[PDB]
């Protein structure tokens, strides 16, 4: 059982800059002067894509900015100029000794200029209220960096811990994030209060933007 | 072209056998070996076993007691059977073709999430996130209270793709999952263009298509 | 583009004499390796085999008399064969056989030992020249610019080499400078001379 150890575990790099990922093996992965280390790219939802086989050999249909080097126990994947779509997790893979083993993974992220989010609030459907629950949704669309607060206020009353958040991975084109926050109440509790509001905070915002709605209005 | 595809139940009760079947096209199993890799949620890749072209097999030693791999060349099918399962065995299961001699895994299946749980399957409820009232307008679908993962969401049967953000699911305190899918569009197109979201939940064999329409004063 | 690795493969391997030949096996991981066997069949000799069973950690040589033909190092690390310094006796077939779980794979080498000929050119008689390619292997090919009225000896030595001589006359006084064109695998060669 050879233990592959990638370095770093994640790196952030500006768009167009070089990006190097190391992978050191506990023992040699070579035989007859051929190194059996292979590199993979995996994006959310998808299986691993083979970039580089036996150490340095570039696969068909893979950009030539992807390159590979090394031997014995020390190997390196290099992306000469990082593009927006290259945001992924990258894995090394030995196939010299049974069992085949994989590296821990290296997350690659793009650094880019700040972008303020587009906030949208969505009131609950009549359908859902009929079934006796209210889900109020607040969408923060296309922003960088990732860090953003979202406070839920109901008649200017700070809500506490009856909501969940979720964040998309970095976009393959604009290299931004999106976030959705869902306030879940009962129909009973929903219909007591009038104003439902979503206070956002971000770097791109000079001060907190708030989107709100009144309950029996449009 | 070379293709691989995993079939499987999606939900499995603890201490029962997990059965999967990789089905392959573009190559014969007499010539090429095939391996199984898994990937527990938000964790790295782990090799399970190989079905050599000749007919023999190797198994990762940690799974060797529980795991069985077989195939049928005339069907172009490779079976996997993992007994005595637990929550640890919850993972995405890939099959992947090895090229001879080098053991490079060049082509992979899309994968199949298998969730080990004694809880029962439940289909999703879909609710609209209707666009408010411009310049740019956002709208979406709330896919609520389903088990297990995953859910797939498309828009206009895949005709609408750019602007879309399907968020990762969040486990609610009920124990059921819930996600949102949203898309940005022009405000001008809210009248003319129709927007249908296509939810699919393979574990329950549920499939929901729902037209998101602007809510009125009515 | 990538086609499947074929089972049997054969190649002509021309190599100069007194050099270090190295024959590679195809690329193979130790994981895929069961046995690896260099079979070496020289002309009119018993077949020498050099096996390496990986599982049992056994290296086994059979009927291998020439001690120049060996592993580059050790088959547990490196499955390449070498020939210490090449000689004319080493003309023959060299085959890497690889037992794997997937199957058996052969990369064969039809080894040809080259010998660089001693090439000369000299004025002989009244308007004649002689171009020799002495004791090369295989036979060299000789031609003239301009063409004359030439004759050619081939002399086939027992050690495997060949001497190719070419005497050539020019009666026509349109010729003064003559160029021998010796064609050989070790390297083509040209020699001008004024026909004084
Ligand atoms: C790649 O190249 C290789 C090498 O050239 C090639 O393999 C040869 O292919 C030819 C043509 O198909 C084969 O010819 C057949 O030979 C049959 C019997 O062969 C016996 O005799 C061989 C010679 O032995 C003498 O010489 C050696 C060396 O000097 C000496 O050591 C011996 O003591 C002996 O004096 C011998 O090499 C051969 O060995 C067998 O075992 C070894 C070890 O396991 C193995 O490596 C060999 O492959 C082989 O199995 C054997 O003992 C013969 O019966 C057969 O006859 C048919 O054809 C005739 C017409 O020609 C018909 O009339 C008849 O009815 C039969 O149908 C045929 O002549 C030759 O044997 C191969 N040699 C080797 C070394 O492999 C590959 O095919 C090439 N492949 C590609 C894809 O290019
Ligand atoms: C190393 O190379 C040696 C090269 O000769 C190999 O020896 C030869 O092996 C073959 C079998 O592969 C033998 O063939 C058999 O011989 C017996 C009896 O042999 C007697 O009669 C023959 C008549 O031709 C004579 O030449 C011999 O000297 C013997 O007096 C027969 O009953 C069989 O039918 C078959 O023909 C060769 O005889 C044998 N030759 C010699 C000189 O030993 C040897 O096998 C190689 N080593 C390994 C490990 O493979
Ligand atoms: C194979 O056999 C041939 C034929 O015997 C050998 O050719 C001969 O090689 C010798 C030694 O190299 C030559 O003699 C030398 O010639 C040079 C140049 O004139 C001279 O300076 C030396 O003092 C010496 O006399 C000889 O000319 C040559 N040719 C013939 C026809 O005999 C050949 O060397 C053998 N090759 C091998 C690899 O065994
Ligand atoms: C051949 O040698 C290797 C070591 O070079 C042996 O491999 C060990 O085998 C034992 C039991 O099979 C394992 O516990 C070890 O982990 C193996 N590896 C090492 C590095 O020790 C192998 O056993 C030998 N083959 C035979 C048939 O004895
Ligand atoms: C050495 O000389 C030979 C003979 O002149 C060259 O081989 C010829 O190459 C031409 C290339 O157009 C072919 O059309 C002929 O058929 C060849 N003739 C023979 C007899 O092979 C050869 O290219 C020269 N150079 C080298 C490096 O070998």
């Amino acid at each position: 059982d050879i233990v592959l150890t990638q370095s770093p575990d994640s790196l952030a790099v500006s768009l167009g800059e070089r990006a190097t990922i190391n992978c050191r093996a506990s023992e040699s992965v070579d035989y007859s002067g051929n190194s059996f280390m292979h590199w993979f790219q995996q994006k959310p939802g998808q299986p691993p894509k083979l970039l580089i086989y036996r150490a340095s050999n570039l696969e068909s249909g893979i950009p030539d900015r992807f390159s590979g080097s090394g031997s014995r126990t020390d190997f390196t994947l290099t992306i000469s100029s990082l593009q927006a779509e290259d945001v992924a997790v990258y894995y090394c893979h030995q196939s010299n000794e049974d069992p085949p083993t994989f590296g821990g993974g290296t997350k690659v992220e793009i650094k880019r200029t700040v972008a303020a989010p587009s906030v949208f609030i969505f009131p609950p459907s009549d359908e859902q209220l009929k079934s006796g629950t209210a889900s109020v949704v607040c969408l923060l669309n296309n922003f960088y960096p990732r860090e953003a607060k979202v406070q839920w206020k109901v008649d200017n009353a700070l809500q506490s811990g009856n909501s969940q958040e979720s964040v998309t991975e970095q976009d393959s084109k604009d290299s931004t994030y999106s976030l959705s926050s869902t306030l879940t109440l009962s129909k009973a509790d929903y219909e007591k209060h009038k104003v439902y509001a979503c206070e956002v905070t971000h770097q791109g915002l000079s001060s907190p933007v708030t989107k709100s709605f009144n309950r029996g209005e449009c | 072209e070379v293709q691989l595809q995993e079939s499987g139940p999606g939900l499995v009760k603890p201490s029962e056998t997990l059965s999967l079947t990789c089905t392959v096209s573009g190559f014969s199993l007499t010539n090429y070996a095939v391996s199984w890799v898994r990937q527990p949620p938000g964790k790295g890749l782990e090799w399970l076993g190989v079905m050599w072209a000749g007919g023999g097999t190797n198994y990762n030693s940690v799974f060797k007691s529980r795991l069985t791999i077989s195939k049928d060349n005339s069907k172009n099918q490779v079976s996997l059977k993992l007994s005595s399962v637990t929550a640890a065995d919850t993972a995405v299961y890939y099959c992947a073709r090895e090229r001879p001699l080098t053991g490079v895994m060049d082509y992979w299946g899309q994968g199949t999430l298998v969730t080990v749980s004694s809880a029962s399957t439940k289909g999703p409820s879909v609710f609209p996130l209707a666009p408010s009232s411009g310049g740019t307008a956002a709208l979406g679908c709330l896919v609520k209270d389903y088990f297990p993962e995953p859910v797939t969401v498309s828009w206009n049967s895949g005709a609408l793709t750019s602007g879309v953000h399907t968020f990762p699911a969040v486990l609610q305190s009920s124990g059921l999952y819930s996600l949102s899918s949203v898309v940005t569009v022009p405000s001008s197109s809210l009248g003319t263009q129709t927007y249908i979201c296509n939810v699919n939940h393979k574990p329950s064999n549920t499939k929901v298509d729902k037209k998101v329409e602007p809510k009125s004063c009515d | 583009n990538y086609s499947k690795v074929l089972a049997e493969v054969n190649t002509s391997w021309p190599v100069k004499m007194a050099t270090n030949a190295v024959l590679c096996c195809p690329p193979i991981a130790l994981r895929n390796l069961i046995i690896i066997t260099w079979e070496i069949i020289l002309r009119g000799q018993p077949s020498c085999t050099k096996a390496y069973k990986k599982e049992t950690n056994e290296t086994k040589e059979t009927n291998c008399t020439d001690e120049r033909i060996t592993w580059v190092s050790r088959p547990d690390q490196n499955s390449d064969l070498q020939i210490r310094t090449v000689a004319i006796t080493h003309d023959g077939y060299y085959r890497c056989i690889m037992v794997t779980p997937d199957g058996n794979f052969h990369r064969g080498y039809h080894l040809q030992v080259l010998v660089t000929p001693e090439v000369t050119l000299f004025q002989n008689r009244n308007r004649t020249a002689v171009c020799k390619a002495v004791a090369g292997k295989p036979a060299a090919h000789i031609s003239w610019i301009p063409e004359g009225d030439c004759a050619t000896k081939q002399e086939y030595w027992s050690n495997g080499t060949v001497t190719v001589k070419s005497t050539c006359h020019w009666e026509v006084h349109n010729v003064s400078t003559v160029t021998c064109h010796v064609s050989h695998l070790t390297g083509n060669k040209s020699l001008y001379i004024e026909l004084l």
